[PDB]
């Protein structure tokens, strides 16, 4: 018959041209596509299309998806649809229309007995993010990012000690391996980071070869031209990824020396904007270059009036530095720069910088990476208004290239975009379902591997799962020889082949890095500007063929005092 | 701004298009309710509601997906049917057809 | 005091509320978790002084009005359920719209 | 020598003819039998008769008890008796008089250095209850009903996805799997019931040679009589049972036909009275017929003032329905009916209705099965007086019917009888310990397969368990590789036989049901009456053989605000 | 160059001849000795020393530690030194001066890219303790004695069961193989105590041929000269420790007869004051003996006013004792003695009482024996001054002498030394790092096996380490399998050629007790006194050489109302 | 309310807090742990009103004075951080020295 859009939109979530508010910020996304036949759409409940005959078909497991999440909204990088996703055997089986090929048209994901059902009419749909800046300080932190919507978590650390404090390294083979077993109790996909701060090569192969997928060179551990190239000359025979903290000191050379020893090498450049650590005042200049992937943290995003006041104090106890030492404050007051600052913000919405990441609990917060990188879009779209790739009246673009910063260009600067990183066939279902009014705050479903890990539930013994008091609790995907079978430990090449999961008796699904030499920076998506960029050695001004580039700080935030208890 | 607002945009979705319809009287002959969901093969109802069985053979309720028409006792009304596509095979029901057709 | 799982998970709930409580009376317009506790705490006490399911479900519509919290906050709040122990037992209290 | 019953009582517990009032409700249970021989009962503590060479003998442990509960007073189907329990491999021994037979008479229970004692003079012991209507919504409701007092949970589910909020379904193998897998960190008895809405037998062959105990038939799949005949047919050669959500909106017949469909084939048929699902208005007229097997679900046990106000918006929720649509609306009031609600409690003391079970979170508390079974027991007693059953001035046979309906009954409904479910020698040593004061309301201990799993726990740091705060914490019994060895997984025999045990690599102890395709109405205990019962279809009235059957609601029950902090 | 004292501690904590209160006592420890070359202190941080080419070398992971812990003030039985500690492979490797000894000089632990960091300079250094008097009560009691500062725990039980209530004893071999297998998930080292009492050689050698590492005497299982030369007799030949409560009552003799009855052989007695359990009133007698390994339980350490006022009723409820049974309150009076429990203090202080211990939950606390220890030390200085071993201006040989009652004595006393106990080459790495502000009241990291298991952790999201709340929380080290690599599960030699862990599939690492029948009196460090001790029989007046011991009760103590919320 | 982890984690900070000021109001010197409760729930709610980190960081040193407190508990509290939801997100307040 005919439904008017309204109440079609009521019933299964919005459509073709209707546009969508995310949370209480100003960007608007609109239905690009919508792969259902109108009237065909499968909903579930009592009296409603997936039953027995109807909606639901008479195939075995063997030829229907295990879930199906229908009628949900997309929103990935490469489009923004509504479709109905299956999922088998943990991974993306398909995006398309769900049903019953027997008296359905145009079914591409058939629905069985063997097939569970979520509801997403009316829900947005995102792939898990991926943080590339673990600080292992602490277990409790998996638990948090698992909660804001990251499913994936990439770094190093032993514990509490001032080594992790400081550093995202894992030194070692005896500490790899006791984190590598830690890690098959953790509830997200785990890749670990070893020191790579050496001049004799043997000591980082060890390393790699015991299981890291990457070497962390720290300032702390001493960030020099040497270390430098032999991290660098390990990474490219063995397929691993280095990530780079450099010499704020400039006490080995200034960034320019840095960027020499690198030699044209792939390499990810932590928090580039530098008062997370590196050359001051100009180590944001590393962006103009093919062969680095650089990276922002999140306390300096997005530049707020609160901002600077809050830095210095939290530079000092991350990085163990005497207050009442002179050249230990001086060195603290060089990384913080209001005009490098309010640069970074204006470089994520041009595409010079790819990733966004936290810098866990190391000048970082580990549960807000996701809800700033769209503080940041929300800031630069007020300031900045639509960006030059704009199509129509909203803002698409702008969320497919923000939305890239914290999924799938982490996953492919770290060599595991095989795996996960986007919706896309053939990948780890790592999903995150979320309502509309509180999009990249607090999702309503988290979902690993397949199963739901954790999500908001109410009274244990309520006669539904709705009522108060509601709050996150880990749910089955969680749960003993479950999690093992839908978490990720990542491995390098050296470490599957000298059979370091038996030998640990690794219990979680392995998989292993590669392609973390040849990516470059044309290959982030949406995010592949290489400016032409200066830094003013004594105004520290940030300028991009001469222009200068700057914002302005907020006094209020969305995302912020509307959803939190504290 | 209210949070995660949609803006519709105004207008009609025709569904079902391009499909063979019927219309058929229909009357519920029980002394209870009965009530039928969009996707159920009209010819396989509860035996209490009296119409033309072989007129509603591959058809369904033509009305917005997950729906339901509901019959009172004695209720009496024409319903539009629109036919089931795919392989056009009914498995289930009442087990009455369990095959193609 | 034996408390089972339901007890000390209500304790939780008492507690978001006092926070609340303590903020609505400074002047503040309360947030979305703010106003949930609030309304969800008066619910909980009703049943202890013996109210029926009915009133409740009209007496927590009038705890907060539109002027008290942040705005887009009624629409983030269709309704609010909470169960607690009534004369007669555990009940659930649905309170549609509580906020206008 | 001679010491008064008073005396006698405060140091042993009572004795044959002592009376003890359950929790606050006004049910008296009178001791039957004593077990014991007056002067030669076993006390543990300083300077008592459990000693070396006293109350405690020299055998070797393998002639001797692992574990004995002494001066209890077991309350169960077969009697309400005061006796010595001895528990031997986590399984029950003996009931009987414990000691030493070198100095003691009578001694059936031997007590020797590798025996632990419970002293459980003054307390009652009971099984552990039997929930078979389990929505594994989250896994907190493990402990939940734990506490409450129930050890074993037959249901299904995947987490809070959408089919499982509405069905007791764990869809297909990759789900099953998944579920048996996670069931292992779990401190309760459990067994899985699948998807049973499908017209395909080998759909269904699957998934119960995958590992379910059972198939879910729920109309929210599609309660067709195609569908329940294929599950029934299937059930039938598996030796699994079949449990029924029938279809409420008679869609494709009345209770008549679904009741024809099954074709005298047993089944278990959820909330029989018809608020949690079931033909309108009369699927309650199931309990008629010898091969139905009916339950009730929580919520509506027992009728009182704010019942019906409560059901239609827990309605809606637990079944996804949208209150704006009219047909939505009115096929959740007709589900509603004051008539059967009422009913539902007599029908409960008559024996008509044979099980109570939770429902959880799908409209049902998981933590209330027992509380609401004895609320409705004290309801009961006060409207209708005694049964006539009933020999003596005190309520024994009306508890031994009520106490059948959480334990052995499901026990035998789901084919798991020779494993749970009473106190009788030989079954696992499930047992709750309760104060008379706090009987059905919170257990002092709660044991699994000979551990103590679960107990009220006092200031960790005290100098003694008692002080405050008190709270229930999980103990040794709840730990690792000892919770595996001291719970069940069922499995179906074709689970058992194909080696999913070994495939899936679970580890706890298994057990295999049995026996689901045999037991009748005739062999639920003290619960066997098929009346002549009628449901009027307009005014909704329940008469047994004319007679108008009815209850007043209450307005203050006992077992409520004297013990609940909220 | 040259560095004033003052800034020179400030900035690598105390050197030689520098004082530093423990916490708020009035104790003061005097550094005896520093390890390190002026100059040459290693310190990480941004620009610090530890750096690859300076503080950090190039040697491969086989030829530098795994953990280094940098200026750290090491307070142990043998010395209170300034040093590094290097550890490797979960051990201590050495105690020395850490560095790269390519450029600097009289390098012991050698720092490479395999080494992680903890910095101690400013902090204090202990073993972790060790509690030989645990009633396995309930599980949470191994968090609570680790945040305390103990890492080794010692003791039976079986859950909250009238036998473990009363008696620290693990029941025959099915309790004992399943809390062998539930130790695995505790993140203590754990080894296990069977029920002695019997008078049947076989019934015991079953127990340690099943796990346990000791066996109990409990009086409340009989205290009897016929168990007691029974269980000497087994453990004289399975080389396990006997743990004696005995007969209060003196039912079956006086002290006397029970020393007659253990016939010189060696045995640890509990509680040797009395309050805790024995011979009424002179069973302190017994710390007269050479093969008497004497300790105490908590609550009656220190002699406080109100002390006597608190046991009456902690004694009933820990006994299963009637006060309305006079028998019962007589016997509960005759333990509780003014007189004993004020001499006790100043037997601790000469060294004629050489351990301590908690008796969690049964007339103990078990997150204080550490607090308690010390502040006994308190109360001595006050009262009698320095000890006549004290050397110079400061408490160091009574800080040795107490700190060797919690670590190395109950090491030596249950035959575990060779694995832990002290800081010392080659034992397992259970280090507890404290601030001196919070000594033995609050650690700032308790280390197990080389892995940080437990500390004080603040906001998880926020951006550092340090923000409110800060409480502690579980770390990697206590973390699933990397727990296991991490903790040891002591045996009887016997078992451990039996096959127990294979066949019980034990995960954690094993250890074997050995030495426990060669200890005496005369090798308990700095506590071997064997004073010609007597009691009074009618006024309990303890004399030794005739000289009255006693102490007067604390109205205030140190380590008490400062530092905790209630 | 879908509390997070975080935000549940705070509400122990602020039951603390409840404490202290009960105490405090007796007319007793606390302790350590009541002093930072203290502090730390003062700085959250200054937060909540829209206070800048800037003079938070000074008001803190005014919460209690060296006579509410007892001996030592100033030297064992050489600073205090708390972060909180400021109006334009998380933001840490550090206060050195709060109790002179
Ligand atoms: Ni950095
Ligand atoms: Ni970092
Ligand atoms: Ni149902
Ligand atoms: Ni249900
Ligand atoms: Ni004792
Ligand atoms: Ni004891």
């Amino acid at each position: 018959s005919n439904i008017s859009r309204q109440a079609y939109a009521d019933m299964f979530g919005p459509t073709v041209g209707d546009k969508v508010r995310l949370a209480d910020t100003e960007l608007w996304i609109e239905v690009e596509d919508d792969l259902t036949t109108y009237g065909e759409e499968v909903k579930f409940g009592g009296g409603k299309v997936i039953r027995d005959g109807m909606g639901q078909g008479q195939m075995l497991a063997a030829d229907c998806v295990d879930l199906v999440l229908t009628n949900a909204l997309i929103v990935d990088h490469w489009g923004i649809v509504k479709a109905d996703i299956g999922v088998k055997d943990g991974r993306i089986f398909a995006i398309g229309k769900a049903g019953n090929p027997d008296i359905q048209p145009n079914v591409t994901i058939p629905i069985g007995a063997a097939t569970e059902v979520i509801a997403a009419e009316g829900k947005i749909v995102t792939a898990g993010g991926i943080d590339t800046h673990i600080h292992w300080i602490c277990p409790q932190q998996a638990e948090e990012a698992l909660v804001s919507g990251v499913t994936t978590m990439v770094g190093g650390g032993t514990g509490p000690a001032a080594g992790t404090h400081a550093t995202t390294c894992t030194p070692g083979p005896w500490y790899i391996s006791r984190m590598l077993q830690a890690a098959d109790s953790l509830p997200v996909n785990i890749g670990l980071l070893g020191k790579g701060n050496v001049s004799q090569p043997d000591a980082l192969r060890e390393q790699v070869a015991a299981g890291v997928i990457g070497l962390k060179i720290h300032e702390d551990w001493g960030a020099t031209p040497a270390a430098i190239d032999c991290a660098l000359t390990v990474a490219d025979e063995m397929d691993i990824q280095v990530a780079l903290h450099s010499d704020t000191l400039n006490e080995s050379g200034f960034v320019e020396d840095t960027l020499a020893a690198i030699g044209g090498r792939t390499i990810h450049t932590f928090h580039t904007e530098g008062a997370g650590g590196g050359h001051a005042p100009d180590i944001i200049t590393a962006c103009a270059h093919p062969n680095i992937l650089p990276s922002s943290t999140n306390p300096t995003l997005p530049y707020t009036l609160n901002t600077i006041d809050e830095h210095l104090d939290m530079l000092m106890v991350a990085h163990h530095l005497d207050p009442d030492i002179a050249e230990d404050v001086a060195f603290a007051e060089s990384r913080i720069r209001r005009e490098t600052i309010a640069a970074e913000d204006v470089l994520h919405d041009l595409g010079a910088f790819s990733l966004t990441s936290s810098d866990s609990q190391a000048m970082g917060r580990v549960g807000e990476v996701i809800l700033r990188t769209w503080q940041v879009a929300h800031r630069m779209k007020v300031q900045r208004g639509a960006l030059a790739e704009e199509t129509g009246d909203n803002d698409n673009f702008r969320v497919k290239r923000y939305i890239a910063k914290y999924t799938i260009n982490p996953a492919l600067t770290h060599g595991i975009a095989h795996e996960v990183g986007s919706i896309e066939v053939g990948k780890l279902a790592d999903l995150v379902v979320w309502s509309p009014a509180f999009f990249g705050v607090k999702p309503a479903t988290v979902i690993k591997g397949g199963m739901i890990a954790i999500a908001p539930m109410g009274d244990i013994n309520a006669s539904i799962p709705t009522p108060q008091p509601v709050h996150y609790r880990p749910m089955f995907g969680a749960l003993g020889s479950a999690r093992h079978h839908c978490r990720l430990t990542f491995l390098s090449q050296a470490a599957a082949a000298n059979g370091v999961a038996e030998r640990l008796n690794l219990r979680s699904a392995i998989a292993v890095v590669k392609g973390c030499r040849t990516v470059q920076k044309a290959d982030m998506v949406h995010n592949s500007l290489q400016p032409n960029i200066t830094v003013d050695a004594q105004t520290y001004e940030v300028r991009v063929d001469g222009e200068l580039i700057t914002s302005e700080p907020a006094d209020v935030l969305p995302m912020a005092q509307r959803y939190f208890l504290f | 701004m209210i949070p995660g607002e949609y803006h519709v945009k105004p207008g009609q979705i025709a569904l079902n298009t391009g499909r063979a319809t019927c219309r058929v009287v229909v009357e519920n002959h029980g002394d209870r309710p009965i009530q039928v969901g969009s996707h159920y093969h009209f010819a396989e109802v509860n035996p209490a509601l009296k119409f033309d069985r072989q007129q509603a053979a591959g058809y369904r309720l033509n009305i917005p997906a997950g729906t339901a028409v509901r019959f009172e006792p004695g209720q009496k009304r024409e319903v539009e049917l629109v036919a089931f596509a795919g392989h056009r095979a009914v498995f289930g029901f009442r087990g009455e057809v369990m095959g193609p057709l | 005091m034996e408390l089972t799982p339901r007890e000390k998970d209500k304790l939780l709930l008492f507690t978001a509320a006092l926070v609340a409580e303590r903020r609505l009376a400074r002047g503040l317009k309360l947030n979305y978790p703010e106003s949930v506790a609030l309304i969800s705490a008066f619910i909980m006490e009703g049943a202890r002084d013996g109210k029926s399911v009915a009133s409740l479900m009209e007496e927590g519509r009038h705890v907060l009005t539109r002027e008290q919290v942040m705005e887009g906050v009624p629409e983030m709040i269709p309704d609010i359920q909470v169960e607690a122990t009534f004369p007669d037992g555990s009940k659930l209290v649905t309170v549609h719209n509580p906020i206008i």
